[PDB]
């Protein structure tokens, strides 16, 4: 017999199309509903579905699970990816007021980002809305679309990353690789104790200063050498808001501007603070 | 402007990583041959014209050297389990090297270029349709693991410094082409295919060959003498290509 999840809210709209909270009015189970917006299939929805149905086969408890994938079709077709639902976001999670719960917090997001590169996955968009947590406290990683397995000498898309959580690398147009997730991590992480975002810059040059004001400038030997604007465009800046100590040592080893020193996800979490 | 991705010493040291695809890449092996129980009218040497065409579209396209392999592994899965005709052949092929580059490639093949290639019969709207249909197929399952993908993990086990390594790794390309060109190799494990493709290269390029045998065995926790079997099968491959 055949069931139907019938849309009950929007949770989400982007040029990737529309995410929708979805109920089976016979069962009352839920699902989230992602539905995708010569020619030929959008390239982006070829490649998040193919990475997901690769992860499918290790049922990992820190990423969304794809349970479905429905084309359905008049000229256009429509492609619809079906997911468990999960109740929230990083953000909804947050505003409910205790230290305990960001450290299990954290290492699930480690958790599943180890696992991710740990599968030869670049996330290239994390941020707060693409981190879920279920009602029981389990932290979801979603949002593929813009994910890539990285193969050495293969050509990268130049601008990845949301420019608040952009890594300094591809900020100076550089050469990009698995750190550059590490980066978003160390925003994020920031972010459970600011409750507001750590870098708000206005433009990638201005997101680049910001950035400087409290890492501080790179001298000269960790300058990127593949990128137009050089050192000597930006002012002298020092380095140095309620975490602790150690907490306070794992944010700056993820927040390291050089990305072949920047702290792995395996790395932190065998930290001393986790 | 145009970035291109370095070696990542994150993932290339990483053990694990070595082991993720291992693990995986039976997942990807087509089930068995096809030709004696599923298809009928697609006969092997069928393939193998089929497999050349796709070649030189790639080649002549320039694409990323994972793309023909990489369509080449959705032809034979497409054809583990669907019945097809010979005259839907071309078009099939054709549609497994869109996805295949559309997956890997920052700048994919696209409909308008492959009616280039096909005969002038083959319309955008039939790729459009085989595109879903070959999607649905195979259930989107398409970021497989092929040879290819291992060449990197293994190269960076050689300590051959990383420029002479520029002919051994343009050579064993030629391998890996050939293997997926050639139905005997078709559902040999990609990890095996790729240190036999590393093991002919080096040694048509001249530390000796048992012991270089059973380095490349080690690396993928294969039996040297079934690697040496498929090395030698490789190397009288291409010798017999014709
Ligand atoms: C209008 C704002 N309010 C208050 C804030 N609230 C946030 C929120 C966001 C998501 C969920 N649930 C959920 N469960 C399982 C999933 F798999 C996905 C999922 C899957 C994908 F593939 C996605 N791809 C993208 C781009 N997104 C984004 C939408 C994150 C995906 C999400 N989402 N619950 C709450 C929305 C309603």
């Amino acid at each position: 017999a055949t069931s139907r999840y019938e849309p009950v809210a929007e949770i989400g709209v982007g040029a990737y199309g529309t995410v929708y909270k979805a109920r089976d009015p016979h069962s009352g189970h839920f699902v989230a509903l992602k539905s995708v917006r010569g020619g030929g299939l959008p390239i982006s929805t070829v490649r998040e579905v193919a990475l997901l149905r690769r992860l499918e086969a290790f049922e990992h408890p820190n990423v969304v699970r794809l349970m479905d994938v429905c084309a359905t079709s008049d000229r256009e077709i429509k492609v619809t990816l079906v997911f468990e639902h999960v109740d929230q976001d990083l953000r909804t999670y947050l505003d409910k007021a205790p230290a305990e719960t960001i450290k299990d917090l954290m290492r699930q997001f480690l958790r599943g980002l180890d696992f991710l590169h740990a599968n030869c996955i670049v996330h290239r968009d994390l941020k707060p809305e693409n981190i879920l947590v279920t009602s029981g406290g389990t932290v979801k990683l979603a949002d593929f679309g813009l994910a890539r397995i990285y193969s050495y000498q293969m050509a990268l898309t130049p601008v990845v990353v949301t420019l608040w959580y952009r890594a300094p690398e591809v900020l100076l147009q550089s050469t990009y690789a698995t750190p550059v997730d590490m980066w978003s991590v160390g925003c994020i992480f920031a972010e459970m104790f600011r409750r507001k975002p750590l870098f708000c810059g206005n433009s990638e040059a201005d997101q680049l200063g910001k950035i400087f004001d409290l890492i501080g400038l790179p001298p000269e030997d960790d300058w990127p050498r593949d990128v137009s604007l050089p050192r000597g465009a930006f002012p002298p800046r020092g380095p140095r808001p309620e975490m602790e100590e150690s907490g306070a040592q794992l944010l700056l080893e993820m927040l390291t501007f050089n990305p072949h020193k920047r702290i792995s996800a395996f790395r932190a979490l065998q930290h001393s603070y986790l | 402007h145009a970035p291109r991705a370095g070696p990542d010493p994150r993932l290339l040291g990483d053990q694990r990583v070595l082991q993720s695809l291992l693990r995986l890449e039976e997942r990807y092996v087509p089930r068995a041959s096809y030709f004696q129980c599923v298809q009928r009218e697609i006969k092997p040497h069928m393939r193998k014209m089929l497999a050349y065409w796709m070649l030189e579209v790639c080649e002549e396209q320039r694409c990323e050297e994972e793309v023909f392999p990489l369509a080449m592994n959705y032809l034979d899965r497409y054809l583990s389990c669907v019945p097809t005709r010979k005259a839907q052949l071309q078009l099939l092929g054709a549609v497994c090297m869109l996805l295949a580059s559309k997956l890997r490639e920052t700048t994919p093949l696209t409909i308008e270029k492959l009616c280039i290639y096909t005969d002038h019969a083959v319309s955008p709207r039939q790729l459009r349709d085989w595109e879903v249909l070959v999607l649905g197929k195979l259930k989107w399952d398409l970021a497989a693991v092929i040879a290819h993908d291992f060449l990197a993990f293994i190269l960076h086990r050689l300590s051959l410094p990383r420029d002479r390594q520029a002919l051994v790794k343009k050579h064993a390309q030629t391998f890996l082409a050939l293997c997926a060109t050639d139905y005997t190799f078709a559902m040999y494990p990609p990890s095996m295919i790729a240190t036999g493709s590393i093991g002919a290269a080096v040694q048509g390029l001249g530390m000796s060959g048992d012991e270089l045998t059973e380095l490349l065995a080690g690396i993928t926790g294969t039996e040297v003498d079934c690697l040496r079997a498929c090395q030698e099968q490789i190397e009288a491959a291409l010798r017999e290509s014709l």
